[PDB]
RNA sequence: GGAUAGCUGGAGUUUUGUUAGUUUUAUCAGGUAAAGCGAAUGAUUAGAGGCCCUCGACCUAUUCUCAAACUUUAAAUGGGUAAGAUCCAGUGGUUACUUCAUUGAACUGCUGGGAUUAAUAUGACUCCAAGUGGGCCAUUUUUG
RNA sequence: AUAGCGCAGGUGUCCUAAGGCAAGCUCAAUGAGAACAGAAAUCUCAUGUUGACCAAAAGGGGAAAAGCUUGCUUGAUUUUG
RNA sequence: GCUGUCGGUCAUACUGCGUCGAAUACACCGGAUCCCUUCAGACCUCCGAAUUAAGCGGCGCAAGGCCCGGUUAGUACUUGGGUGGGGGACUCCCAGGGAAUACCGGGUGCUGACAGCU
């Protein structure tokens, strides 16, 4: 939104942020895939490791399989706030080829890191994978 | 004894101008601004060098003073009294402070003497002069910066004696809006009449 | 010297509002007038506002909005050859007259005439009468920036709401006869200094006669026939309410005349 | 320090430029019901009953309406904890608030698109849409060619 | 409006500036009792001179304001002292004039005991009908420029009416 | 031995530490309204019964 | 050195479409930074044009440079309030208040309309008591 | 909200009016005028956005007033929240 | 299209100077016996009815002022980031917000209630 965006000029230099692609979409929800599960307080945490999680959480919505997510994200439905909430934050490894400079934006000529990348983040993410 | 202006190099205090509240008055070395001819018109001394600081200073009464002394006796051995304006810009109004000789305590201080600011950019004085002249007026401005500290870079500027008006702009003089020695002034049609 | 109305004096210069510099409106006066308290919330301060001009009496009854101020029933001296009295429309006797006429046709308008026949000549009267019942209409009186002598005609309009039967609230102080003589105020009511002023000045002169009241011998009114007329108009009122270049020019137009000149 | 009624008030209690002389009776002829939002600006024509100036330029609800008063509570932190103050103030010292009225505005719209639907079987979810990504379309014509600019002194 | 852009006399005023509070003082509002046929108001002092010799509030000097009909009558008595005769200064900008006389006992009136000798400021004023409008409480207005009397203005009434020399 | 005069240091991390806002209740409260207008109040709800 | 509040722990409960060191939408308050002096106030350089000079006078239009205790104007960053189930409308009653008046006002009975009415995230009193009340440093702001 | 033996100053009072209310009036200053009289007395007109004055420091505020002049008075009273 | 009384915004509405205003109407204006006011019927008050000159209204002015926009200027200044530069004073880049005179293009009003008039 306009709102969203007005948090992101906040953050900037904690934060390196971009538009994804069905690729990386697919990568991230398949490899390192988890979703919250319980009640206000408690959330447990699970693996998706099948459509069964997805199905009762999710399926006032549509979405009863995994793949009806990646539609949901890539696209952004009109129920995104409830399958983006659904699925508990990536935990990513650190990428394979490191960083350049936490310090720099990725703009500026000394090729750091911060601010945000149009879509050059895929190529950051599939290695983070 | 003054102190070395090594001391009073910098803008580390607010202006504190002579007023009602300062009361303490040292009065200035420079009470003479402008030198040479002061009353030649606007048609004659058409070229112009400014001395134009690129540093952020403070500069004292007695530098301004030895400075103009510099630069106007160089004038008069080269080309004469009567073919130079001499203008200094800067005026000092920052008053500064001295405590002198329980170390503390009684540290606000007493005002020393005058000292004028001086920001980026900023010009300190201006020669107005023949197109004839001008590189001997260059170099009455090269003697006057070893007077002052810090830098200042010396900048021949494109423009008709004390005026806005651009020496091309000036020309197009014919039509007769411009009519003042030391001011071109623009007639309006704005009116009435 | 220096001289006056410099162009950084414009600068400074506020302006009073409008009806201060035009020389009407007291704003001191009218914010105390107009204040209804909070309590209240939504009730309506209403005013008899009488004003002075040459040739004519105006009387109206005013309360205020935020878009402006909003009149309820006008009144005016120039109605009341109508009702019998064909000149004297400046005097007191003609202010008695405009107060009583406005006072029925605010009754006449909200549909309480039958009630408050109020008290027909120059004796002290409130409203404290009437109970168990509704109460009377009550209304201010606002003189503006008439100077507030005692007599003067505004108080004449007063005393004609009072008789009226609209709840005005006033002090005996500033009536002629004053300490209070009532027989001293009914003189002034039907008007017999009028009549007395030329009693005395007929039999004076002739000149003085002719050159004022020529207007009361054209309408062939006498000495003797000018209390019959102020009397006979109170029971005529009371049977009635009221029965209906240059311009501007362009800056092409502007420039145009400079080149003429 | 020194604390005073009005200490520090100089700028803040100016009356402004041009702006001199009392109130206007228009702004005197405003009503203000109990549970209603104002803002306490006060201003120093007039010295009675201003309030204090931490009051000043603060929203909150009228609780009380005295005759020549409005009881207005506002709230106010103290460290750990806000605290609801009730404190009366002066007719001319109090403005209508207008920061409720995009709200009441809204609520009458609502209520009634909410209302005709009926036999439609509502459900229409009224909400407003925070002004984010725009759709894509062509867009043609007039070009400039430009280039970065040499350096000039002046 | 050529009969009523007339000029006549707006008013007349008079004023006896004295040394001091007393027999002295009380004495020369008598003069200006028996002339004009008014009691006299009693100006007092502003601020402390000392070199004349008074301070502050000391009840100085006394002064009269006569207006139509009389005013004719005391005016053209008054110019008889001076034989008709006036200067340049005299006129002020505004148009009102004025004069000065010594000895009210030629005057009229007569010289006395404990009535004394002194003399009197003499001031006149001239402005046309529609002066009303400065003065009045409703409805205030300047008298605009084109009605307003001028020095070269006063000067020509002067010179027909009383027949004076400037 | 001076010694600190005053400090604001450290006060708002704790006061954010635990900055509680009053609990919202319905029908306000009538502490500081007019006694004249509260007497009615009275008169008012006594009529009802 | 104490007392007092805050920071902290423990012991009990109440309780889950309500909370927020955040933005957005709409609405207010402010007089710093800069700017200003051919705008007031205060400081200030230069000449122009207004019985024989004469620098003066003062005025009129211009000009050089300024202000923590000057200001017409005036940012960024911060601060307030609001964004519905503790709501909105319709209609009757109570009242020593209020009104000229069932006119209002506040409170109440009933009858409709409406389930989360911007974004994002997220379950939210009472008691008892400890230690502590010498602080220091860094980036930016800043006083002697 | 915010410190220092930072900066410029102030208070331990004064007043039955300098309290209260209403009415009338306009102030400092400048300009042109009037016997004795001028650079300063008093009177008159014109202009006068506050440049005066409001007991006293400094700052807000004030023009048919909050200033000045007159009239009548004691709300500088009582009961406690 | 206008005039009056009470107003709203309170200079686009003020000030200066100059020309023109049908009809009501405001107004100047005539008088001092009573009401009433002073040195003074000028103000004020009362009782009147034998000229648009002013007030008042419209319009003009290469007018001042005021209001509105464009320049000035993505400049001054500034929030977050920098194992950026520089001996310091200060300055640059990245992610953002963003002024004010000077100076010339247009303006000089709009308006509610009530009673009347080509």
């Amino acid at each position: 939104n306009k709102a969203t965006i007005e948090m992101l000029k906040a953050v900037q230099p904690f934060i390196t942020y971009g538009y994804p692609t069905l690729k990386t979409i697919r990568q991230l929800i398949y490899k390192r895939g988890y979703a919250k599960v319980g009640k206000p307080g408690a959330h447990s945490r699970i693996r998706l490791q099948a459509n069964d999680i997805v199905s009762q959480h999710l399926g006032k919505y549509g979405i009863h399989g995994v793949e009806d997510l990646v539609h949901e994200i890539y696209t952004c439905g009109p129920y995104f706030k409830q399958a983006n909430n659904f699925l508990w934050p990536f935990k990513l490894n650190s990428p394979r080829k490191g960083f350049t400079s936490k310090r720099h934006g990725y703009n500026e000529p000394r090729k750091g890191d911060w601010g945000n990348r149009e879509e050059m983040i895929n190529e950051l993410v599939q290695r983070m994978i | 004894g003054r102190r070395p202006a090594r001391c009073y190099r910098y803008c580390k205090n607010k202006p504190y101008p002579k007023s009602r509240f300062c009361r303490g008055v040292p009065d200035a070395k420079i009470r003479i601004y402008d030198a040479g001819r002061k009353r030649a018109d606007v048609d004659e001394f058409p070229g112009v060098a400014h001395l134009v600081s690129d540093e952020y200073e403070q500069i004292s009464s007695e530098a301004l003073e030895a400075a103009r002394v510099c630069a106007n006796k160089y004038m008069i051995k080269n080309c004469g009294k009567d073919n130079f304006h001499l203008r200094i810009r800067v005026h000092p109004f920052h008053v500064l402070r001295i405590n002198k000789m329980t170390g503390m305590r009684g540290a606000f201080g007493k005002p020393m003497g005058l000292v004028a600011r001086v920001d980026i950019g900023q010009i300190l004085m201006s020669i107005r002069t023949r197109e004839s002249n001008v590189a001997t007026a260059v170099t009455a401005l090269r003697r006057a910066a070893f007077k002052f500290p810090g830098r200042q870079k010396v900048f021949v500027s494109n423009k008709w004696g004390f005026t806005k008006f651009t020496k091309v702009e000036y020309k197009k003089q014919a039509e007769g809006r411009i009519v003042d020695g030391v001011g071109a002034k623009w007639i309006s049609t704005k009116g009435p009449l | 010297v220096k001289a006056l109305k410099n162009k950084a004096y414009f600068k400074r210069y506020q302006v009073k509002y409008r009806r201060r510099r035009q020389g009407k409106t007291d704003y001191a006066a009218r914010r105390a007038l107009v204040l209804q308290d909070r309590n209240k919330y939504n009730a309506h301060k209403h005013r008899l506002v009488v004003r002075l001009t040459n040739k004519r009496i105006i009387c109206q009854v005013v309360y205020s909005t935020i878009e402006g101020d909003r009149v309820l029933a006008t009144a005016e001296s120039t109605e009341l050859p109508r009702y019998g009295v064909k000149i004297g429309l400046t005097n007191y006797a003609a202010a008695y007259c405009t107060g009583l006429l406005l006072a029925r046709r605010v009754l006449k308008q909200l549909g309480m005439s039958e009630t408050f026949e109020g008290v027909e000549t120059g004796e002290e009267y409130h409203i404290e009468e009437n109970f168990g019942e509704r109460r009377p209409f009550k209304v201010l009186l606002d003189v503006g920036i008439v100077r507030t002598t005692v007599g003067n005609r505004v108080f004449g309009a007063m005393k004609g709401a009072a008789d009226g039967g609209l709840h005005v609230p006033h002090g005996i102080k500033k009536f002629p006869g004053y300490s209070y003589d009532p027989e001293a105020h009914r003189a002034r009511i039907l008007g017999l200094h009028v009549a007395d002023y030329m009693r005395q000045l007929k039999e004076e002169d002739p000149e003085k006669y002719s050159a004022q009241f020529s207007q009361y011998i054209k309408n062939k009114i006498e000495a003797d026939d000018i209390e019959a007329m102020y009397k006979n108009a109170h029971a005529q009122i009371r049977k009635n309410p009221d029965a209906v270049r240059h311009v501007k020019l362009t800056k092409a137009q502007r420039r145009e005349r400079v080149q003429q000149k | 320090t020194s604390f005073g009624k009005r200490a520090r008030t100089r700028q803040k209690f100016s009356k402004g430029f041009r702006r001199h002389g009392m109130p206007a009776v228009s702004r005197l002829l405003v009503i203000h019901k109990k549970g209603d939002y104002v803002d306490i600006v006060c201003d120093p024509s007039v010295q009675k009953g201003m309030p204090y100036s931490y009051y000043h330029g603060r929203t909150g609800i009228v609780f009380n309406v005295t005759q020549r008063a409005v009881g207005v509570e506002v709230n106010k932190v103290v460290g750990n904890r806000v605290i609801k103050k009730r404190i009366h103030v002066r007719l001319e010292h109090v403005r209508k608030s207008r920061c409720n009225e995009l709200f009441l505005r809204r609520v009458k719209e609502n209520d009634a698109a909410h209302h005709e639907a009926h036999l439609k079987g509502e459900s229409i979810k009224t909400k407003r849409q925070i002004p984010g990504p725009k759709p894509g379309c062509f867009v043609s014509g007039t070009m400039e060619v430009l280039e970065p600019a040499p350096f000039v002194e002046s | 409006e050529n009969p009523m852009r007339k000029i006549r006399i707006e008013k007349l005023t008079l004023n006896i500036c004295v040394g001091e509070s007393g027999d002295r003082l009380t004495r020369a509002a008598r003069v200006l009792e028996q002339l004009t046929g008014q009691r006299p108001q009693f100006s007092k002092a502003r601020f402390t001179i000392r070199s004349f010799g008074i301070r502050r509030n000391e009840k100085i000097a006394c002064y009269v304001t006569v207006r139509g009909k009389k005013a004719e009558d005391i005016l053209e008595k008054g110019l008889k002292v001076k034989e008709y005769e006036l200067k340049k200064k005299n006129f002020s900008d505004s148009g009102n004039f004025g004069f000065g006389i010594q000895e009210h006992i030629d005057l009229g009136i007569k010289y006395d005991p404990s009535t004394g000798i002194y003399g009197m400021d003499f001031y006149v004023q001239l402005t046309r009908p529609g002066n009303r409008v400065a003065h009045r409480k409703r409805a205030r207005g300047r008298v605009g420029h084109s009605h307003r009397v001028t020095k070269e203005d006063s000067i020509k009434w002067f010179q027909q009416t009383y027949d004076g020399i400037v | 031995a001076k010694s600190k005069n005053h400090t604001n240091h450290n006060q708002n991390k704790k006061a954010h530490r635990n900055i509680k806002k009053p609990q919202r209740k319905r029908k306000m409260s009538t502490k500081g309204m007019c006694p004249k207008f509260l007497r009615n109040q009275r008169a008012c709800k006594r009529g009802m019964m």
